[PDB]
């Protein structure tokens, strides 16, 4: 089967900003390849098809090049409304694969996570489960690492993430994680603490807690 | 008097599978043996006839249809197959009696930048009858509003270029087919095995 | 002016069979390749299956044997019969006009898209927890504080606070979906630690499927003697 890889997986520009973003089939596909847009909670728009024909009605600044495995997407000058995520695909055979997407966002200076961690209610440890949470509030770039700690044992395969989609005010993301663990499982330890990773971090940062305000 | 096999499967140039061609082959001594006795083709299936025992075989009339396809494509020149191919360029019948044969044709039908000579029928109604050649330029309308010959919105040119480029992956490589289908009427035969 | 537009979609148990309809303006159905792509929630784009103008179907190898992409030429509808839905078949559904192979000009028209939930999980209002603010780490600056909103089924759920007096520094977080099929969110707003013994904070929870309207409050934490 043919393969394709997009890049990259997220782009930062700016309004006016000249955008390529990468597309590479496994095999030659001649020019069997489209290009399409699509906005949360939108259907996908075809922005280039026969890898280098501008669809009719797309405005100018999009236009593909490209025959063979090596494919690309230029954007000649951003425009507000050019924020979205990117998609390629090839149209040589069944299944039309499609690539994994490029998210095009806002470029802004880096910003440093507030740490902040809960421990599990009084109300929810009733119930027989403990859900953790630690949150890493108003940072750039969206790339953080979330790292939970039980009596310093790293925790794996226990946790979920969730990201808010980039600030309309302050180009920013924001991260909440939970750790899940049984009411019996939470009261065989004592330190419970994330550890951050994030590029305007100059070492990780830790927010702990001792289960019963110890 | 040998039948011209060499004037088909050795042809400096193939046709496009839209307009499939199609050579009679009459009153002739056929040697088959010299194409079963071959390690140059990637396919070979006959169907109602041994492959073998052709050379014992007498025919009214033999033909050899022969076009450019690729080789993801060759799978749909049998008898019962769908796809672009066998809807809208070349159809077999499901009773088909004779051979299909195929083999790589890179070295001869790709070039560096696309070929763009080589096209398939992409739009058509419907499915072809089996034998059916449709040579048709005409632009097809995929909406309410006619065309009146102009390419535009709704309105496509029937036929696509392959664009066969030597860095292409081997089932999307050109293969050159050659279809002999064998017919016996109630008439003298004119093309049999040596004797 | 061309338009697509799907329906039938739904929430539906793993095994259960549903019908996506098609109606579709601004093109002949009968006349082209009709493609049906799917998007799972937070994922790709997927083709599922095609139709050609004379007959012949392709589909995508994960729902071969159990879909069928079909249409009516009088009514210029799509349709797609989805028998033996698993869970992964959970995905909004677009209708499109074109093909995949050998078909250069892509996918130009989308519908609007159906959402089709394949899920054996029981409706379920949220347990509204409070993310109490450290009190303890209190330095005349910005605290945080928010709400879990556990075990709901299915999406969606609206958190505001203070009945909408309290909106900036607030941020919903998308919700996750559980390995008990449940979805669990969060919602939480940073405030002047000063105002934490001043100024109430109430999470307002709705979920309408289960017909539940919470309103927590969220104090920060007492002693203990
Ligand atoms: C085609 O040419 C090759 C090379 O001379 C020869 O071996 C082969 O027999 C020819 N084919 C026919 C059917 O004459």
């Amino acid at each position: 089967d043919i393969q394709l890889t997009q890049s990259p997986s997220s782009l930062s520009a700016f309004v006016g900003d000249r955008v390529t973003i990468t597309c590479r089939a496994s095999e030659g596909i001649s020019s069997y390849l489209a290009w399409y847009q699509q906005k949360p909670g939108n259907a996908p728009k075809l922005l280039i098809y026969a890898a280098s024909t501008l669809e009719s009605g797309v405005p100018s600044r999009f236009s593909g090049s490209g025959s063979g495995t090596d494919f690309t997407l230029t954007i000649s000058s951003l425009q507000p409304e050019d924020f979205a995520t990117y998609y390629c695909q090839q149209l040589n055979s069944y299944p039309g694969t499609f690539g994994q997407g490029t998210k095009l966002e806002i470029k802004r200076t880096v910003a440093a996570p507030s740490v902040f961690i809960f421990p599990p209610s009084d109300e929810q440890l009733k119930s027989g489960t403990a859900s953790v949470v630690c949150l890493l509030n108003n940072f750039y770039p969206r790339e953080a690492k979330v790292q939970w700690k039980v009596d310093n044992a790293l925790q794996s395969g226990n946790s979920q993430e969730s990201v808010t989609e980039q600030d309309s005010k302050d180009s920013t993301y924001s991260l909440s994680s939970t750790l899940t663990l049984s009411k019996a499982d939470y009261e065989k330890h004592k330190v419970y603490a994330c550890e951050v990773t994030h590029q305007g971090l100059s070492s990780p940062v830790t927010k702990s807690f001792n289960r019963g305000e110890c | 008097n040998l039948c011209p096999f060499g004037e088909v499967f050795n042809a400096t140039r193939f046709a496009s599978v839209y307009a499939w061609n199609r050579k009679r082959i009459s009153n002739c001594v056929a040697d088959y043996s010299v194409l079963y006795n071959s390690a140059s083709f990637s396919t070979f299936k006959c169907y109602g006839v041994s492959p073998t025992k052709l050379n014992d075989l007498c025919f009214t009339n033999v033909y050899a249809d022969s076009f450019v396809i690729r080789g993801d494509e060759v799978r749909q020149i049998a008898p019962g197959q769908t796809g672009k191919i066998a809807d809208y360029n070349y159809k077999l019948p499901d009773d088909f009696t004779g051979c299909v044969i195929a083999w790589n044709s890179n070295n001869l039908d790709s070039k560096v930048g696309g070929n763009y000579n080589y096209l398939y029928r992409l739009f058509r109604k419907s499915n072809l009858k089996p034998f059916e050649r449709d040579i048709s330029t005409e632009i097809y309308q995929a909406g309410s509003t006619p065309c009146n010959g102009v390419e535009g919105f709704n309105c496509y040119f029937p036929l696509q270029s392959y664009g066969f480029q030597p860095t292409n992956g081997v089932g999307y490589q050109p293969y050159r087919v050659v279809v002999l289908s064998f017919e016996l009427l109630h008439a003298p035969a004119t093309v049999c095995g040596p004797k | 002016e061309v338009q697509l537009v799907e329906s039938g979609g739904g929430l539906i148990q793993p095994g259960g069979s549903l019908r996506l309809s098609c109606a579709v303006s601004g093109f002949t159905v009968s006349n082209n390749y009709m493609s049906w792509v799917r998007q799972a929630p937070g994922k790709g784009l997927e083709w599922v299956s095609v139709i050609y103008s004379g007959g012949t179907t392709y589909y995508a190898d994960s729902v071969k044997g159990r879909f069928t992409i079909s249409r009516d030429n009088s009514k210029n509808t799509l349709y797609l019969q989805m028998n033996s839905l698993r869970a992964e078949d959970t995905a909004v559904y677009y209708c499109a006009r074109g093909d995949v192979s050998g078909y250069r000009y892509g996918l130009d028209y989308w519908g609007q898209g159906t959402l089709v939930t394949v899920s054996g999980a029981s409706t379920k209002g949220p347990s509204v927890f409070p993310l109490a603010p450290s009190s303890k780490s209190t330095s005349g600056g910005t605290a945080a504080l928010g709400c879990l909103v556990k075990d709901y089924f299915p999406e969606p759920v609206t958190v505001s606070w203070n009945s909408g007096a309290l909106t900036s520094g607030v941020h919903t977080f998308p919700a996750v979906l559980q390995s008990s099929g449940l979805y669990s969110l969060s919602s939480v707003v940073t405030v002047p630690s000063s105002s934490l013994g001043t100024q109430t904070y109430i999470c307002n929870v709705n979920h309408k499927p289960s017909n539940t309207k919470v309103d927590k409050r969220v104090e920060p934490k007492s002693c203990d003697r």
